[PDB]
RNA sequence: CCUCGAUGUCGGCUCAUCGCAUCCUGGGGCUGUAGUCGGUCCCAAGGGUUGGGCUGUUCGCCCAUUAAAGCGGUACGCGAGCUGGGUUCAGAACGUCGUGAGACAGUUCGGUCCCUAUCCGUCGCGGGCGCAGGAAAUUUGAGAGGAGCUGUCCUUAGUACGAGAGGACCGGGAUGGACGCACCGCUGGUGUACCAGUUGUUCUGCCAAGGGCAUCGCUGGGUAGCUAUGUGCGGACGGGAUAAGUGCUGAAAGCAUCUAAGCAUGAAGCCCCCCUCAAGAUGAGAUUUCCCAUUCCGCAAGGAAGUAAGAUCCCUGAAAGAUGAUCAGGUUGAUAGGUCUGAGGUGGAAGUGUGGCGACACAUGGAGCUGACAGAUACUAAUCGAUCGAGGACUUAACC
RNA sequence: AAAUUCCUUGUCGGGUAAGUUCCGACCCGCACGAAAGGCGCAACGAUCUGGGCACUGUCUCAACGAGAGACUCGGUGAAA
């Protein structure tokens, strides 16, 4: 199955599409254990989806990843870093391009920390 | 729905005895000084199946 | 009584030499190893242990692997014995095969069920609910747990609780199809358990 | 397992059947056997749905007989029909045509596509 | 599957043109008859002229469902709409001919005369 | 006589449990029993004992079934389980009584059913310790529970019997009804990270292509899973001891007599045979395999302290699951996620081209997309570690 | 036989497979009756009562899915 993470279903898709574009910024990122297996899926899917290169492929991951700008004073957005140097980094792997590094919980939650880190 | 009767304070400590906390599973730090989780980054060392997490 | 034990592979769906169709559950088992013979002069009974699957050996630990050493072919997974056979074609160290059975013979079939959790009174036990309308709040419950006199509730009154898990036994259960090569017994109807589960299979009690 | 479920039933399943889809008209000719008999009754209707796969899968059929509507569910892969014709086929948008049971008298128009 | 307080089609001309169900018989509470077996059945509408009038217990027999029959074969028949046959304490219809097609299994039990009066059977 | 410092009434729903003074089924006596039919009585409580109309109704009357539609007890069972229809508060009205306020086991329309479960109880799941070592498996079964019901048709045969109508006992064969158990291959249902169509507005600078919100916006299908109305199977053939009954031999009491002595037969009933649980069965069972007898002290009553066999802490998960647990795995590895190959499901993607004024249609092309489905792949995560864990009394038979 | 009728489910008829409620008719009116008004009556009513067409999980008979509690962990922590 697939977790439902203690809410909805628009909450869990806009949720995830602002967690896998924001880890497309970043390069790292800080998250509850659970979202972040959740996380490693879905960009996974991003990642081998941009890796093709097509418009077809492009059109697919516009209409998943938000537009947020990626990168100062290069007008590049997360569409244009993913495709271009992510799969420029990632021709040559298959499957795996995620790590889960766990870390202590949360001091007022008591919930598993969690990094993603991308290699 | 309503206690007819108190709870004496052995059936009260004999109820709380299953109410303990056990100690975390815990593991000497390879990069050493500290003590750290299984499975976790060290917090002072930053390490985890050695090198540095930055 | 002749029995091996496999597990459950799935659910197939076989024509019988006519327009009629038959529902199949596929047993994929493997040749069954003989482990040891438990005999009445020393055991008070008769019976005989087979074992199925091969084992690696980080799994097996040294208890198995002497108790199959004792007359080795590997290590075995499912150990399960059966009773009420005659002794001298059965010796130690023996195969049994899927090859013993025939596609016309009477068998049944005893798996361990699936699994419902904790899984409360309408589902569990059958029983009926009470309205949803005409106001009353009454509904997906119990019961109620029986005269007021003897100032308790009676033994074995059915609640809810946990579900499946339990070993059953189907009777009367048909061979249809027995594959030698590819080791497979095909069974007409439905058996228990989840796929990939152990069943064991026997001559059924006529 | 479904290599070996394909191994299994790849000896019995039926290969002489044409390539037809859903929503498309057909005949079948199964064999009935009335009394100790072997003759072959016709069944022309457009295909409703098809479903399944392996020998598990079935397809359907639906013909409108004297101002009732019957439809008829085969299994697709069965020694019990002797043949099956296509005469005409269909355009249709639709996996499953389930609009005609509700649709009668030739606003059930299957549009020929012929291919 | 044909309930208690079910209003069937009637495919004959006997005059009946609606149909309410009283008890299937079978066992001694039956929930369902799904085709072939006899229902015990109330005229609740009629055809004007015919033998039968508005309001009179007969016993039928189902011939066709919406909720088909499963053949022994594993095909699968599925009428569109459930009709029904009146019959007279005895095995053959009062009605003097059958309208609409009739099932098989009619046939696997003695209803000869109500089969050979159906116009075409599937 | 207990209860008015509160013991909640009738009926219905949900759940049953018992008695036998038996409604059916089983086994029989007697008959004013020509044969299924019947009536009464005896043994028998194992199982079964239907839907509707009217009434607040139990109770009745009625229709249509059934083999039968039993009578009762358990606070006229069950309201810290539910409903509130009538009763038994305040409103109003009719008949009647009263001079009146008002009153009717006379009627009629409307009328707040509170509670977070402490202890027993019952249904499930764990931790601890025990069983003169420490474990891994496999079981014997004392003792529990569950199941235990029946019809229709054909043949035996229109045969026995009965001028006729009618119509068998016993015995075989097929099949159904209601319950029960299991499982999704089929029929379907659901299937809120699957696919497609489409309305309104708004956003990605615009076209094309998409996203947000409108119950998942609505609509048409639907993978895994759970599921019944779907499929498979069940209660069978039997064994021992009996109940009522039928007896054999046989005196008491030269006869007779089922009787005291002996000997048989005989029920859906008892105990097994069927299925499940079951060594805490402290009466702690048995079999097979592995480690086996090491360090210090008071020198020895015995302590403590590293270990072997083995598990565990922690981590990847599901065929399991409220959490514990059980099970699949932990780098000489396929446990989970990815990638690739597929099955199924939607159904003909985007972009270009051609036809048309255009909405649109064709070709590229069974295309594109795809959550839980099954194989391959060491690509990422199951890393390094730590913890717990044996050294064994008196008597007999018999050996170092 | 009524918001009034205990005998009472008065009797006959319509409706229904079956109708103590409903409607129509008779009148033995326990105990209607003429401003405590009698008998009718179009429209009107979140009134009361009986029936029918559509429609449905109300039901036969339950099944799945979503969210908030419930359940596990971290914080704070009552009551009868």
């Amino acid at each position: 199955s697939y977790r439902k993470l203690g809410r909805t279903s628009a909450q869990r898709k806009a949720m995830l599409r602002d967690l896998t574009t924001d880890l497309i910024i970043n390069e790292r990122i800080e998250t509850t254990e659970t979202r972040a297996k959740e996380l490693r899926s879905v960009v996974e899917k991003m990642i081998t989806l941009g890796k093709r290169g097509d418009l077809h492929a492009r059109r697919q991951a516009a209409a998943y990843i938000r537009n947020e700008v990626a990168n100062e004073e290069n007008n590049q957005d997360a569409l244009q870093k993913l495709f271009s140097d992510i799969a420029t980094r990632y021709e040559e792997r298959q499957g795996g391009y995620t790590r889960i590094m766990k870390l202590g919980p949360r001091r007022g939650d008591g919930a598993p920390m969690a990094i993603i880190e991308l290699v | 729905a309503v206690p007819f009767r108190r709870t004496s304070k052995m059936k009260k400590r004999l109820r709380r005895t299953h109410f303990k906390l056990n100690v975390p599973g815990m593991t000497e730090c390879p990069s050493c000084g500290e003590m750290k989780l299984s499975h976790r980054v060290c917090k002072a060392c930053g390490s985890y199946n050695g090198k540095d997490i930055n | 009584t002749k029995g091996i034990l496999g597990r459950k592979i799935g659910m197939t769906q076989v024509f019988a030499e006519n327009g009629d169709l038959i529902p199949v559950t596929v047993i994929e088992a493997a040749p069954n190893v003989v482990l040891q013979k438990k005999t009445a002069e020393n055991d008070g009974y008769e019976a005989i242990q087979l074992g199925f699957d091969d084992k690696r050996e980080k799994l097996s630990n040294k208890p198995e692997k002497g108790h199959v050493a004792k007359a080795e072919t590997a290590p075995k997974r499912f150990v399960k014995e059966l009773r009420g056979v005659e002794m001298d074609a059965y010796e130690v160290g023996q195969e049994v095969k899927v090859e013993i059975f025939s596609a016309g013979e009477i068998v049944d079939v005893t798996g361990v069920s699936k699994g419902k959790g904790f899984q409360g009174a309408i589902k569990r036990h059958g029983q009926s609910r009470g309205p949803m309308s005409h106001g009353s709040r009454y509904h997906r419950r119990p019961g109620s747990m029986g005269p007021v006199d003897p100032n308790r509730v009676f033994k074995g009154k059915l609640l809810p609780g946990r579900m499946g898990g339990e070993q059953i036994t189907v009777q009367n259960l048909e061979i249809v199809k027995v594959d030698a090569e590819r080791n497979l017994l095909l069974i007409k109807g439905n058996v228990p358990g989840a796929k990939k589960s152990l069943i064991t299979v026997k001559s059924a009690v006529k | 397992m479904q290599k070996l479920i394909e191994d299994i039933t790849k000896e019995q399943l039926r290969t002489d059947l044409p390539a037809f889809r859903p929503g498309d008209t057909l005949r079948v000719h199964v064999k009935v056997v009335e009394g100790n008999r072997e003759r072959i009754q016709i069944f022309e209707g457009v295909v409703i749905k098809r479903r399944g796969g392996g020998i598990s899968e079935t397809f359907t059929v639906r013909k409108i007989s004297y101002g009732v509507g019957v439809e008829r569910t085969f299994p697709v892969h069965t020694p019990k029909i002797a043949k099956i014709e296509v005469v005409r086929y269909g355009k249709v948008r639709r996996a499953k045509l389930y609009y005609l049971r509700e649709l009668r008298g030739k606003a059930a128009r299957i549009k020929e596509i012929r291919r | 599957m044909i309930q208690q307080e079910t209003r069937l089609k009637v495919a004959d001309n006997s005059g009946a043109r609606e149909v309410l169900t009283i008890k299937v018989l079978g066992g001694s509470g039956r929930k369902t008859a799904n085709i072939g077996d006899v229902i015990v059945c109330t005229v609740k509408q009629a055809t004007p002229g015919g033998v039968v009038k508005k309001g009179e217990v007969v016993k039928a027999v189902i011939v066709r469902t919406k909720s088909g029959a499963r053949r022994s074969d594993g095909s699968y028949i599925s009428f569109d709409e459930n009709a029904c046959v009146i019959i007279r304490d005895d095995k053959s219809p009062r009605g003097t001919r059958i309208f609409g097609p009739v099932a098989r299994e009619l046939r696997e039990n003695n209803f000869m005369k109500i089969v050979s009066l159906a116009p075409e059977v599937i």
